[PDB]
This record gives C-alpha cells, structure tokens and sequence, in this order.
C-alpha cells in the first residue's frame, strides 16, 4: 500500500529498468574511450583518392539546434572523379553526411 | 618536355620506414611526355621514377622522410621546386621493412 513509485519511474538519465536479470538499458551518460585497429585493407593510398587542389566555404543561413539546421556550400577543385569523405574537426559541430 | 612553372603542395607526412608521405606536383608543361621526377635530398626518397606529364595538370607522389621537417627540392624535368612541410612522429613502435 505505501509502496510508492518504482524506479522505473525515477531512475535518472532516461535508463529503461528491466528485471531477469535486473539491468538498466539504454543509460546514457558520459563517454566511452574506444580504441579500434582497422584492417589494412580498408586503407587506399592516396595516389587513388582524387586530392583536391582547392577548396573555398560559403555557410548560408544557420541556426544552433539539435537539428541538422545548418548549410553551406564548398566549392572544389580537383583532379578526378572521386567519393571523397567530408569532416567537421570542431567539437560544436556536425555533419549530415560523410 | 620542359615543363614551364611547377609548384608543390604537400599533404599530411610522417617520417618512418615506410613510404608515410605523399604531395602534389601542381605542373604547367608544353608537351605530353615522359618526365623523370625526383627529390634532391639526403633525407627524403620518393617512390615513382618516371612520371607522364600533360600540358597542364597535377600529379600526386609519395615519399619517405627521416628528417621530422620535409624542408626538400623536387625536381621535375629539372624544375626544382622546394617542398616545405612538418611530418609527425610515427604512430607505429615497429616495423618489418628497414
């Protein structure tokens, strides 16, 4: 009668309390260090890989959300036709594609 | 084909056994041919000889450095240019090639 509310009703950080066994899935808090040896096939020297000569950024209009609300548009030079993979080195942003 | 003005651009470089360097040979020629490339350095060796060259274009090359600044002339059909650059440490402990 004066049970009150199970901890699936208050465990902190949205975990989902699930019994046999007791655990906590989907807990997210913190970070996790990972380290990963990729094979050495996956690798492609870069005589392959179409370099680029030049590169040029031109952000449109943005807004800071959760949202994949922000664009902008490169506009590059390079020497073949290529799948080239595209990166954000800052630690407040993020890219939609890879 | 002498070519006419030829600049390099260097990409990212270690200095290691293995050939962990590659640039750019950004090149303005006269002539489809042939060319011999080759680096004017004690401390840097790079891997293709012998290289075709167009009327205008790019070609990317790899190379290994001892030194932990790429500080080196390339020569291209006797264009010498001077490749300035900053390698890294290696990443690996050990390798099986010398």
């Amino acid at each position: 009668n004066n049970s009150g509310r199970p901890l699936q009703e208050t465990a902190p950080f949205g975990c989902k309390i699930e019994v046999e066994p007791l655990r906590a899935s989907n807990c997210a808090y913190g970070h996790i260090p990972i380290s990963i040896d990729i094979p050495d096939a996956a690798f492609v020297r870069s005589s392959e890989s179409p370099t680029i000569l030049e590169v040029s950024c031109t952000v449109a209009d943005c807004i800071y959300s959760a949202d994949f609300g922000g664009s902008l548009t490169l506009q590059y030079k390079a020497d073949r036709e290529g799948h080239c993979p595209v990166h954000s080195h800052s630690t407040t942003a993020v890219l939609k594609e890879a | 084909p002498t070519i006419l003005e030829v600049s390099c651009t260097v990409a990212d470089c270690i200095y290691s056994a293995d050939f962990g360097g590659s640039l750019t040979l950004q090149y303005k020629a006269d002539r489809e041919g042939h060319c011999p490339v080759h680096s004017h350095s004690t401390t840097a060796v790079l891997k293709e000889a012998t290289t075709h060259v167009t009327a205008v274009g790019s070609i990317t090359l790899h190379f290994s450095t001892s030194s932990p600044q790429a500080n080196f002339i390339v020569s291209l059909c006797g264009k010498k240019t001077t490749c300035n650059a900053e390698c890294k440490p290696p990443a690996d402990h050990i390798i099986g090639e010398p």
